[PDB]
């Protein structure tokens, strides 16, 4: 794997 | 003055998710808690494209529901997104009840969201980054609504390897959860995000890098640098590049040192056993990675391994070795  | 949020972890420490209650009388929501994003967004009953296992909010539901209406769409580095009309909502956080929080409907979001584990997101990062400008952000109203007296929350994330969970605090910190004294360092809000600088990277006695800025961001499961930075890491542990922004390293890590960041003079590592994030078909990927950044996204894989108190009113953190 998440990026956010 | 406190409220207490146990976490799950997802899988092989990829995100950390707690249960939100919104309305009233409420449903209960697990959200990813994310300090990289300031949108507060949930899986509804006006979404065209969620998926079977969320839950759903409904406006007819809620007795506290307040009209609002204003679209909102939010995208998140690793390619995912949703959108919706906002609302206000009572939103209870580990038992805090902020009064008219404004929501965030999702009439659509990504399929990875759909086939997820989240029925959303909480963000904790600044609220000049929030998708319609003048929301106001869960932190935001536990501070003027004197919810919380301190304004901070306490942050530990567990190891799938140990058992998972996690822990987040808000208006206090868990001692249990770290070592030693907690070191204050200085935070950089200028673009929304809790940015700190890394004075010195390291690997045994060998300088990995100099100095660079990051994000501490409980929302991305890597320990993201910027190219060369993450090269020169690459090459310390001998790792492979694959070419997507991820690399492929040795699953043994017995005979790897940490890597060792100077922050504010004192130091913070990512264990041995976390330079591995994932093991698929006897192939390891790293748990530092890259992306293209400027600035590195300091995510899961660090602070699985460094408790944070996150200040916003200063701004500034406080960390701490987990212990372990």
């Amino acid at each position: 794997a998440c990026v956010k | 003055g406190v409220g207490t949020v146990p976490m799950t972890d997802y899988g092989n420490d990829i995100e950390y998710y707690g249960q939100v209650t919104i309305g009233t009388p409420g449903k209960k929501f697990n959200l990813d808690f994310d300090t990289g994003s300031s949108d507060l967004w949930i899986a509804s009953t006006l979404c065209t494209n969620c998926g079977s296992r969320q839950t759903k909010y409904d406006p007819n539901q809620s007795s506290t529901y307040q009209a609002d209406g204003r679209t909102w769409s939010i995208s998140y580095g690793d390619g995912s997104s949703a959108s919706g009309i906002l609302a206000k909502d009572n939103v209870n956080l580990g038992g805090l009840l902020i009064k008219g929080q404004t929501i965030e409907l999702a009439k659509r979001e990504a399929a990875s969201f759909a086939n997820g584990p989240n029925d959303g997101l909480l963000g904790l990062g600044f609220d000049t980054i929030t998708t319609v400008r003048g929301v106001k952000t869960p932190m935001d109203n536990l501070i003027s609504q004197g919810l919380i007296s301190r304004p901070i929350f306490g942050v530990y994330l567990g190891k799938a390897s140990n058992g998972g969970g996690g822990e987040y605090i808000f208006g206090g910190y868990d001692s249990t959860k770290f070592k030693g004294s907690l070191t204050t360092v200085p935070i950089d809000n200028s673009r929304g995000w809790w940015g700190i600088t890394v004075d010195r990277a390291t690997v045994g006695t060998s300088t990995v890098a100099s100095s660079f800025d990051g994000i501490l961001d409980t929302g991305t499961t890597l320990l993201i640098l910027p190219n060369n930075v993450a090269a020169s890491v690459a090459r310390a542990y001998g790792a492979s590049d694959n070419g997507d922004g991820t690399y492929t390293i040795s699953c043994d890590t017995s005979r790897f040192k940490p890597l060792v960041f100077s922050i504010n003079g004192a130091s913070f590592q990512v264990s041995p056993d976390s330079l591995v994030f994932e093991e698929y078909q006897g192939q390891c990927i790293a748990g530092f990675g890259y992306g293209n950044f400027d600035f590195a996204i300091i995510g899961d894989t660090f602070l699985k391994n460094n408790y944070v108190v996150f200040n916003q009113g200063v701004p500034e953190v406080q960390i701490a070795p987990v212990a372990e």
